[PDB]
């Protein structure tokens, strides 16, 4: 259930991330809070056209070996 | 012969037609003209825009990438975040205000580092996530409430989105264009 995936940033970086498929959102923002400093309530990650909720994990969204998420921030002032 | 904002567009539209954002169609409005873009958007699958496919447009100012474009729906879409007038609701697309009391960071301004890549990626921030403390469409956002808290029983927001999603149907077929339905489709 290993697999690896890639989380673009804003700045044009590529983080590649260990994950399991079981894994949590949860547990992938925290991954990238240990990796860039984000706070996970900030992060926002983006699968095709769909923002990721904390709480599911990644075969629910059916994210597979190799995919590639997009972190942006949350949107703030409205 | 080309201006500082004309390279500065030529060089967003070139990489966005070779490395599209998913579900983002990009071209220009007038061959001759780098400052007006169609933006042709799908609407995802797996979600109740499933199907749609919408139409903004990217108007650029003179001395861009300094100052922000626009970013409207030409035919508007329902939404807490979208205003009425079709402009989208955030906060990149306004000059930093320079107050350190405001607490903004540079990253939630406009700014010559900001992109078009980014504005679409926060267009789609935004449709995932209404913003009903500061909304830019106070009736869309009580609907919207009023639909999540009553788990789906009062239909009548998810039947705004159908109906907007239909109407896009006529538009999609002059354009030849098949709306892809699976995450496979949608990601090619
Ligand atoms: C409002 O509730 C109906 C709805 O479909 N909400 C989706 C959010 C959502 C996802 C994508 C868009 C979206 C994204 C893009 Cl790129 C374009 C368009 Cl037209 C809509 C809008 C909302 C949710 O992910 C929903 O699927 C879910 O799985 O919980």
């Amino acid at each position: 259930s290993h697999m690896q995936i890639f989380v673009k940033t804003l700045t044009g970086k590529t983080i590649t991330l260990e994950v399991e498929s079981s894994d949590t959102i949860d547990n992938v923002k925290s991954k990238i809070q240990d990796k860039e400093g984000i706070p996970p309530d900030q992060q926002r990650l983006i699968f095709a056209g769909k923002q990721l909720e904390d709480g599911r994990t990644l075969s629910d969204y059916n994210i597979q070996k190799e995919s590639t998420l997009h972190l942006v921030l949350r949107l703030r002032g409205g | 012969q080309m201006t500082s904002s004309q390279k500065a567009l030529m060089l967003e539209l070139k990489s966005l037609q070779e490395e599209p954002v998913e579900g983002f169609r990009i071209t220009l409005v007038d061959e001759s003209d780098l400052y007006n873009w169609e933006v042709a958007i799908f609407g995802p699958p797996n979600t109740l825009y499933e199907g749609g496919y919408f139409k903004a447009h990217i108007k650029f100012p003179i001395d861009y990438p300094y100052s922000p474009p626009t970013f409207r729906f030409l035919t508007k879409m329902w939404h807490p975040n979208i205003y009425e007038n079709g402009d989208v609701k955030i906060s990149i697309l306004h000059p930093p205000v320079d107050d350190p009391q405001s607490g903004e960071l540079p990253s939630e301004r406009w700014n010559p580092t900001q992109n078009v890549r980014t504005i679409l990626l926060s267009v789609i921030s935004l449709l995932n996530e209404p913003n009903t403390f500061s909304p830019a469409n106070v009736d869309a956002s009580v609907m919207f409430r009023k639909w999540r808290d009553s788990k789906g029983k009062d239909k009548e927001y998810a039947e705004i989105i159908r109906k907007q999603v239909s109407a896009t149907k006529a538009e999609a077929e002059k354009d030849g264009v098949k709306v892809p339905t699976t995450l496979a489709e949608y990601c090619i």
